RNA sequence: ACCGGGAAGGGGCGUGCCCGCCCGUCGAACGGGGAGCCGGCGGAGACUCCGGCAGGCGCGGGCGGAGACGCGCCCCCCGGCGACGCGCACGGGGACCGCGGCGGGCGGCGCCCCGGCCCGCGAACGCCCCGCAGCCCCCGGACGCCUUGCGCGGAGAGGGGGGCCCGGGGGCGGACCGCGCGUCCCCGGCCGCCCCUGAAAAGCCGGGGGGCCCGCGCGCCGUACCGACCGCACAGGACUCCGGGGUCAGCAGCCUCUAGCGCGGGAGCGAACGCGGCUCAGGGAAGUCGGCAAGCCGGCUCCGUAACCUCGGGAAAAGGAGUGGCUCUGACGGGGUCAGAACUGGAACGGACGCGGGGAUCCCGACUGUUUACUAGAAACACAGCGU
């Protein structure tokens, strides 16, 4: 047939934010559905390796508890910068005092 | 088999510019694609990103070198010198 | 919209959630309109009997077949 | 344009209103012989600058 | 494959002139399986009863729309115009005037 | 009028304390941004109305795990998201597109026809399951694992069992059935490239340390139509979005389904002469300042290719041969391609369309690039390199 389709937005400059995806609706038409960016995840501040258990969604749309892991410095490094941190700590004790 | 007798990478180029700036590309060229020695890895990854900057592909260490090559030979003279100045320093 | 297990079904109507509900026969459907969401249910007409006659009496009940 | 300010909006919208004859009554009443409104405008051949 | 069964209603076929055995003789020597007619009296046969056609086979199956255009085959020949096909229900067509 | 940091520059509260270095509610109807889908109704409006189903922002009535990980606030500091280049290829999803079945409806019909045409539709959103690559955990201690390409491993591979991300898919809600080659769009993991390394901020969130269900509402402005715009009205000029079929390497040319249908008006005659086209015996540049103009060549496959050279080129050098239709055979793991043979037709076949004429030399400028908008595109300017 013609399934060709007219722009959905306010102007027709196809920038990265005005995508759209084709879909059959059920009344057999083809209309226009806007595919949204999805933002990354939080990043390990050491590393810059991507968190692990977080969903690729901005903070204000997930619950607290979803928003957080269960490790002291939860979200902010990625499990090995904490253990290395923690053993720089006590180490330098042990050498700065008693030899 | 091989696919040239001399211009190796600089076939790259043509018949343009010339013999005398081609023979220099081959050897600039060649040097900084090369695949240096991580100072900390000991293995042998390291790549150019940006002119004087060398990362490891394995270590992940990022090192501060030369344009072309990742230790130019003032530098390695003047790492020499400033060593056994210090030493010298001691007592 | 969403899908519901039965025993879930009374206690919406128990705590006086729900708006209205409709049965509908095809396997019979039951809707409930709470605040929210719109609730479906389908059970074989067996099984519907109980749960009507169950229906909160402050709950407005219609029906619907064709 | 599809998208202009109240300001624009306003202004042209006063042209559209006084673009107009003389009424008839006016014509017995003031005993007028000069019949045609001399500052109306034509959308094809005008320069509105507003 | 298995056995179906198809019929078509002549009801309005009374007025004017139709045989029976005619119109279910064309359809006997017509019917064509595989692109051949060797092997059909053994898969299907036709049947004159109720004044309408029957097809009943054996472990033949078809298309409904087979059976509508042996219909139009047939009434081409001096009914140009009188007869449009429709169906009635599944497995049963019905011949109307216009 | 023009120019500007060196100025005792303001906040939280609750009195009274405490904290504090110093502009902009200017600048984007394409950048950033909390959240919308389906059906219906009108002469002219719709993501705006009506019906239905949702979403966002507000206001009022300490536990489980071996582990990776799973399941109220306030100030100071440290971080995160917002937030980003280009590229040949390879992979996955969606939409489109085809072939076959089956269900309903059409057309024409001299012969043939289960062979032609049209219609077979399912959104946002909520819950469960499933998701290659990629990063992580546990055991344990290595001549392997693996891509089209690579790439990885004693800084812990393979193998066995797990965790997290994944613009997606499924099932139930909301409410006809299979199989394929491609095309476009987005996404993924890699790899390549740079004397080029490819925005910012509001806003929202986490960490460390210290102190501590039911109701109601969402204001202001734009929204009709148009290449109806600029050229005194007009073969000029004027940004972007969506993009079916056949032939084909194809977004080329040529024909076409859907949709749409103006372009200062008609008729007669068939002179010269013009303007845009076609064909010409024999000769073949003798024409002309000058091969100007026109013509020859041209797709694909195989054969065959010199001087010279900065060794990369020259090169489609130059030159040759084959090519339709039909009936078949072989090769590759359902799909097109590639290879071969018989038969046949005015002694034909890239049958329209599309589509280099070639060679031997001399002068100038190395090269791609730039210019006198409206008589000059060049040998002029620029350029890398070289030098002061
Ligand atoms: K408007
Ligand atoms: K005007
Ligand atoms: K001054
Ligand atoms: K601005
Ligand atoms: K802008
Ligand atoms: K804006
Ligand atoms: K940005
Ligand atoms: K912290
Ligand atoms: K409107
Ligand atoms: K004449
Ligand atoms: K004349
Ligand atoms: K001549
Ligand atoms: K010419
Ligand atoms: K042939
Ligand atoms: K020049
Ligand atoms: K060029
Ligand atoms: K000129
Ligand atoms: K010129
Ligand atoms: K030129
Ligand atoms: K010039
Ligand atoms: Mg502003
Ligand atoms: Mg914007
Ligand atoms: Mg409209
Ligand atoms: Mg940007
Ligand atoms: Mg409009
Ligand atoms: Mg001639
Ligand atoms: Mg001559
Ligand atoms: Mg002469
Ligand atoms: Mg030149
Ligand atoms: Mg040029
Ligand atoms: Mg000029
Ligand atoms: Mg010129």
């Amino acid at each position: 047939a013609d399934c060709r389709v007219t722009c959905r937005f306010h102007s027709t400059y196809r920038t990265r934010s005005k995508i759209v995806r084709y879909k059959r609706t059920p009344g057999n038409r083809l209309t226009s559905l806007r595919v949204k960016k999805l933002p990354n995840a939080p990043h390990c501040a050491e590393t810059g390796k991507q968190i692990h258990g977080i969903p690729r969604v901005i903070p204000q749309h997930l619950t607290r508890q979803q928003r957080k892991v269960s490790r002291p410095y939860g979200g902010k490094l990625c499990g090995s910068a904490l253990r290395a941190h923690i053993l720089e700590s006590f180490l330098n004790e042990e050498n700065q005092a008693l030899r | 088999a091989k696919r040239t007798k001399k211009v190796g990478l600089t076939g790259k180029y043509g018949t343009r510019y010339g013999r005398a700036a081609r023979k220099q590309l081959l050897k600039i060229e060649t040097s900084q694609k090369a695949k240096y020695t991580c100072p900390f890895c000991a293995k042998d990854k390291v790549r150019r990103t940006a002119c004087g900057i060398w990362t490891c592909r394995s270590c992940s260490k990022t090192m501060a070198g030369g344009a072309y090559s990742l230790h130019t030979e003032p530098a390695n003279a003047a790492r020499a010198t400033i060593r056994r100045l210090r030493l010298a320093r001691e007592d | 919209p969403n899908t519901i297990t039965e025993e879930n079904l009374m206690k919406m109507i128990a705590d006086g959630r729900g708006k209205k509900l409709v049965v509908k026969s095809c396997k019979v459907k039951l809707k409930l309109r709470t605040a929210k969401y719109l609730y479906t249910l389908t059970v074989p007409n067996a099984d519907d009997a109980k749960s009507i006659v169950k229906g909160c009496k402050d709950k407005v009940e219609v029906q619907y077949v064709n | 344009t599809a998208n202009k300010t109240l300001s624009r909006k306003l202004r042209l919208a006063k042209k559209t209103k006084t673009n107009k004859n003389i009424p008839r009554w006016v014509i017995a009443k003031d005993h007028l012989k000069k019949t045609w409104n001399y500052k109306r405008h034509h959308w094809r051949r005008s320069h509105l600058k507003l | 494959q298995g056995n179906i069964r198809f019929a078509v209603d002549c009801s309005a076929g009374k007025d004017l002139e139709l045989n029976l055995n005619e119109f279910a003789d064309y359809v006997r020597t017509h019917f064509k399986i595989n692109n051949r007619k060797h092997g059909v009296a053994e898969k299907v046969a036709c049947s004159v009863e109720g004044d309408s056609l029957v097809i009943q086979t054996t472990g033949y199956e078809f298309a409904k729309r087979y059976v509508k255009y042996l219909t139009k085959r047939f009434l081409y020949q001096d009914y140009q115009g009188v007869f449009r096909v429709l169906s009635t229900d599944k497995e049963t067509y019905t011949l109307k005037p216009y």
